[PDB]
């Protein structure tokens, strides 16, 4: 069902999208793989540390 | 010339204190230590360097001696001040004079992770890649061909 | 001829909408494709004279956690929206934008009072939503120019920028250029082949014009590459430096030193304009004038003297310069 | 301000006068890798020189043999020879004959000169001989291009080979910290190039400023 809904979109269906570096402006081999993953951030922020 | 001004300008952060500071620890040793100092690695020394935010950065190799992960593990620095101290740190405790565990002649100072899969993918071998059968005269060249 | 190639142009400012716009160069040798393109995309994403809101200032408002009755976004809100605002200014290099509304509505860009020079890029841009009947929201906007990007706390200069609560302080995040992509293909020549069209696509925020950004950025970069385009032992330490000894302000005037205006024109009337010649002025020289009374007097002694000098010195370095 | 912060290097190093490492500092904070990796990009390709290209020997018409005289295997005589630079002044191309007889290694100061051209390394040791009677005959065809031309797409009878027209050997970059009086962090730029000792690297680098420069002419308003 995800194959099936990436190709809703139109993405592909790997799930993995070519690249290019920022820095040297080729590209990567070997296709990452690139989503919209959820993140959260704890209350161990460095300021109550150092 | 008085230690009072000398208060106000360390609070007011004058680049001049900025450089004076750069200069005066520009060989002074410090101590990086994790909090269980399991065994004699557990305390190191490092050469401090300048950078900002509030987090320490060091070299990965040694924190994966410390068995130290990346999951938000503190570690707390330690100053030595008295000359015998500091030359000691940079005699004995310094990470570069400790690569051989005191537990096993084995080499501490293993690239563990994340490194070990660049050399490996690097130093492979796909069989018809694109260049398969030129000849090189030297491994800068083939360096200048691959970039 | 078959070295010191050709050179390219660029050849169209195509732009799709009002913000996504194409430009393409042409032609380009080979390699020059990708190197152009990935170095002018770091130079755009870099570094382009942006002007978004660094300042604002409220009525109601003591602070940016606060609430407003009326509005129905936070404060907060109101700040993140604001900072979501894109604005271009064209003469001066910051401006004071006043936005007061009343009355239930969205409140939006356009309904603020622009200047002759300040343009709003898109009118529909949501500030806020008035939703009490006889809401009003009356604010100053403090909007700048610069470069790059900057958070608020490193901002800091002294206590009087906040010393009015009513300050608030949106982090200017002012960059033009939102995505610029990129891509080179086949030129079909007028006589060769493998020329490679360069094809740069902006989305931008309408605020800086796609041939304008090009250039401005590719000037950056042609100046940068000069810095080492004949490349020498430049190195810069040197010592044994010989100093003109004066402080700075006796080459300025006294309204360099926020005096009264009486005492200004007094000091006028009794031959007193510089700072250096002020000094060469002895004591029984200043209270002749016309009208000194003990005010024009607490300032002259206060910005010329108490502030660290003498209210006449008899002093031999001026002019070293003068 | 819309005004940067150019460099202010503090040195030039020179080892073994042919393989020099350049510093500059400081840079914006991300300018250090865009103008390393422009430099490096047009240096590795785009960079007129000069290199051999053709390749026939008048005995081993063939891409491969074991031609007596030596004690070296063809493909290494060509491997040696694709190193061999040479500055060619405004003729473009030029074939050169390298007619040495005698017992031992073959060098390129044996090599028959020319009006125009000039050989770098002349102690170049392009092959060893045999203990006797041995005068390899060979004719070289130089030519003055872009760049790295591999001799596979050079195929469009004779023996070509791997041409390498860019005087550059190697370059690399390296950008790390540079702090300036308050600022937190700046591009500090190492520029590390190993040149085919025809030409300075300094001279390399400003080339391939120039190259550039040259690149951007229309469109730079000053
Ligand atoms: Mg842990």
């Amino acid at each position: 069902e995800i194959k099936e809904l990436l190709k809703l979109g139109d993405l592909p269906t790997s799930g993995q999208i070519r690249l290019y570096d920022g820095r040297t402006g080729e590209q990567f081999e070997r296709p990452v793989t690139v989503g919209y993953m959820y993140m959260l951030k704890l209350n161990h922020l460095v300021d109550d540390k150092m | 010339t008085t230690i009072k001004a000398a208060k106000k300008m360390v609070e007011r952060e004058e680049a001049v204190v900025w450089d004076i500071l750069d200069e005066v620890i520009r060989e002074h040793p410090v101590l990086l230590n994790r909090a269980p100092t399991l065994h004699r690695l557990g305390i190191q020394a490092f050469e401090p360097v300048l950078i900002e935010g509030k987090a320490i950065q060091l070299h990965p190799l040694v924190c994966a001696a410390y068995n130290a992960d990346f999951d938000g593990d503190q570690m707390a620095v330690h100053v030595p001040l008295t000359l015998e101290a500091q030359l000691e740190a940079r005699a004995l405790m310094m990470s570069t004079n400790n690569i051989l565990s005191p537990a096993n002649g084995e080499p501490i100072i293993v690239p563990s992770q994340d490194v070990v899969l660049g050399l490996y993918y690097m130093t492979r071998d796909c069989v018809n890649a694109k260049g398969e059968g030129m000849v090189l005269t030297g491994p800068k060249e083939a360096e200048r061909l691959y970039r | 001829s078959v070295t010191e190639f050709l050179k390219p142009r660029l050849v169209d400012i195509e732009q799709v909408s009002s913000t996504h716009a194409k430009v393409t160069l042409e032609p380009l040798e080979r390699g020059f494709g990708h190197t152009l393109g990935n170095a002018l995309r770091r130079i755009l994403l870099s570094s382009m004279p942006g002007c978004a809101v660094t300042e604002v200032e409220i009525d109601g408002v003591l602070h940016e956690y606060s609430t407003k009755e009326g509005v129905q976004e936070d404060i907060l809100e109101i700040l993140l929206n604001l900072k979501g605002l894109a604005v271009r200014v064209q003469g001066k290099d910051e401006v004071i934008l006043t936005l007061n509304k009343s009355g239930i509505g969205p409140v939006t860009a356009a309904d603020i009072t622009h200047d002759g020079d300040v343009e709003i890029v898109k009118p529909q841009h949501v500030i806020c939503h008035l939703t009490d009947e006889n809401a009003s929201i009356s604010m100053r906007i403090k909007v700048q120019r610069g470069r790059g990007y900057v958070p608020a706390s490193t901002r800091i200069h002294s206590e009087e920028d906040e010393r009015p609560i009513g300050r608030l302080l949106v982090d200017a995040c002012y960059s033009p250029v939102e995505r610029i992509a990129y891509n080179v293909e086949a030129a079909r020549v007028e006589q060769r082949t493998d020329l490679d069209k360069l094809v740069i696509e902006m989305e931008t925020n309408g605020t800086i014009d796609p041939e304008e950004a090009i250039r401005r950025a590719a000037t950056i970069l042609a100046e940068q590459l000069e810095a080492f385009v004949d490349l020498r032992d430049v190195r810069q330490p040197e010592v044994k430096e010989e100093k003109p000894e004066f402080d700075p302000i006796l080459l300025r005037p006294v309204d360099d030193l926020e005096l009264t205006v009486r005492s200004a024109n007094c000091l006028k009337a009794e031959a007193i304009h510089y700072i250096g010649d002020l000094v060469q002025r002895t004591e029984v020289e200043l209270l002749k004038t016309p009208n000194l009374g003990k005010k024009s007097l607490t300032e002259i002694k206060d910005v010329l003297a108490s502030r660290g000098l003498s209210l006449g010195m008899r002093l031999e370095n001026w002019p070293p310069a003068s």
